[PDB]
């Protein structure tokens, strides 16, 4: 499911960010780096959910595993 | 008619960076977070409004990193993002 | 008929700044949810930066001058000064009344 | 009799709520104790923040030709002040977008 | 003349678990300072954590299962699961003698 | 009899449980708590103590000092994680030289 | 004017110490107004906390409760 | 003819040495004179612990050297083997602090 994010994504994403120009090698290295963070994310927010005896991961649980990791995300409770 | 090689890409830019919709498909990074969440618990599920932060982190994380990467590439005297400007991005910031 | 349950925030209070510093400006359901989650974490650093000053000095009680050291540590210059003062200003006043 | 309740906010000239700040810090564990003054003082700073980044949104929100803030005009209004900038600097606005910046490289 | 007021440091504690993974190695005193730092960081780290958990829960006890879920959010990979091991054995063995 | 000697731990139980209890982090603290927060501190410190004496003793040294420490810490992986934004006074630096700069 | 007393070979040792093999003749303002901005913030963080303790003496455990603050622990000094 | 290594053999050694070696690269008294210069800035008649000194020294000298890595590392990536400003600018806007 990883390459459910296209290479138009990946270019839209880029020019949000001011790229101009972006090398064929620069997809992999995106899908790599958006699946680690994505881990890492989801892991917190699945630990917080199991402590909580809770099935469903909720927003606050993303949200406090962003916090957690120096991401503090607004508009979501 | 023909726009000359970089043209598009500025209006391109200029586009998405007035503009504050999410960038990825919806489906497809629900499906990749909860691929991704398999691993860790079985039978999970997922509010709507979580998997829509998920998103929009990512996509906060995803424009970060696209703008450090442009900075890294300009520095070698260069207008192309390639592997090696992101790798040094991250090594920059304590990610890897 | 099940009343859903009592979820506080500070929207009140933002809304009747916002019509202070704007009185014809609105504000959408988002950008009010962002300015609570604002309040939010703004009180949690501030009230951990007490917390946290309040220990090391060995001392049990939170009180003004403790808010007012952790808002000169947290807050960005300009911005520190003129909180300090709007909270001395509001701290005197009450004192002041009753 | 009793007499007319009085809130505390009213007596300090604020719009925040001081009892509730009060009632947050006394449950938060923070502290064992919690001194009269300090949710007052705390109500006036967050008071004074929220009306700073309200006043840069509404801003923002008249240049766009709009009536009603929306998280972009939040993000316009944060990431314009340097300060404001600098104190939500690891902090994600949703729907808040970027500022348009191009480098002079690329132009 | 009056002796100084006691300090409280895992300085002895460290010597004997350092006794037990090496028994003829020594310690300096900053090395030492510096393991104490480290575990009084380390304690802060998870108390803070498992206060925010009990807090996101609407709970008013840190339990083993709090501090368990501080660790596992704290510790990377081999680190975290190896301390939930060796803490649920000694939870186990305490609630076992009494 | 002290509550370390039932768990089997050497670092005080008892201490650990009045520092959570005055360290203003709860209501009430639990009974287990204290025991598995004195085991996982034990682990941690019986790792780096390892590492650390397994420097010392590669250079020639029967006493821990903080360069044997900062390299124990930077050398394994996971303890460079969790240390990543912890200074060690006197601790110095890894030796690691850029392949384009060697001769 | 105690700037210029972090002197060029102390500039250089450290860019040794970092593993730098060259250096330009124009790192060292650019070091030395790093070095003073990076002492401006942790100084200004201790004086607030000295000042909060109502002392007249910058100890070590202020330095060290700035340094935690900014998210540059430091142990070895309590 | 007199003995002389190439440009580069004796920059080799002291990044050697220097990493190597743990005591502090800056002399004591022209840093203790900064920081005193500095914090008079803040508050005047300020006094200061030896160890306060220390720690502000040793912090100075470690964040020093991390830039200094970062620095090597980016004019590394531009083809280059000599640090200049433009890299400590560059390191220290993606670290995010500029």
């Amino acid at each position: 499911n990883i390459q459910g994010i296209t290479k138009p994504a990946i270019r839209r994403l880029a020019r949000r960010g001011g790229v101009k120009r972006i090398s064929g090698l620069i997809y992999e290295e995106t899908r790599g780096v958006l699946k680690v963070f994505l881990e890492n994310v989801i892991r917190d927010a699945v630990t917080y959910t199991e402590h909580a005896k809770r099935k469903t991961v909720t927003a606050m649980d993303v949200v406090y595993a962003l916090k957690r990791q120096g991401r503090t995300l607004y508009g979501f409770g | 008619h023909r726009y000359r090689p970089g043209t598009v890409a500025l209006r391109e830019i200029r586009r998405y960076q007035k503009s504050t919709e999410l960038l990825i498909r919806k489906l497809p990074f629900q499906r990749l977070v909860r691929e991704i969440a398999q691993d860790f618990k079985t039978d999970l599920r997922f509010q709507s409004s979580a998997v829509m932060a998920l998103q929009e982190a990512s996509e906060a994380y995803l424009v970060a990193l696209f703008e450090d990467t442009n900075l890294c590439a300009i520095h070698a005297k260069r207008v192309t993002i390639m592997p090696k400007d992101i790798q040094l991005a991250r090594r920059i910031r304590g990610e890897r | 008929k099940r009343r859903k349950t009592r979820k506080e925030s500070y929207a009140i209070y933002v809304y009747k700044v916002l019509k202070q510093v704007h009185p014809d400006t609105g504000i959408s359901s988002k950008a009010m949810s962002i300015m609570n989650s604002f309040v939010n974490d703004v009180f949690e650093r501030i009230a951990g930066e007490a917390s946290r000053l309040a220990h090391y000095n060995k001392r049990s009680t939170i009180t003004s001058r403790e808010i007012q050291t952790a808002v000169r540590l947290l807050l960005p210059g300009e911005l520190a000064k003129h909180a300090v003062s709007e909270g001395t200003k509001a701290v005197t006043k009450y004192t002041s009344a009753k | 009799t009793r007499a007319k309740a009085k809130t505390r906010s009213s007596r300090a000239g604020l719009q925040f709520p001081v009892g509730r700040v009060h009632r947050l810090l006394r449950k938060g564990n923070y502290a064992e104790r919690v001194g009269a003054g300090a949710p007052v003082y705390l109500a006036a700073v967050l008071e004074y923040l929220t009306a700073e980044i309200l006043e840069l949104a509404g801003n923002a929100a008249r240049d766009n030709k709009k009536t009603r803030i929306i998280p972009r005009h939040l993000q316009l209004a944060v990431r314009n002040d340097e300060e404001l900038n600098k104190l939500l600097g690891r902090v994600t606005i949703a729907q808040g977008g970027v500022l348009p910046n191009i480098q002079s490289v690329l132009l």
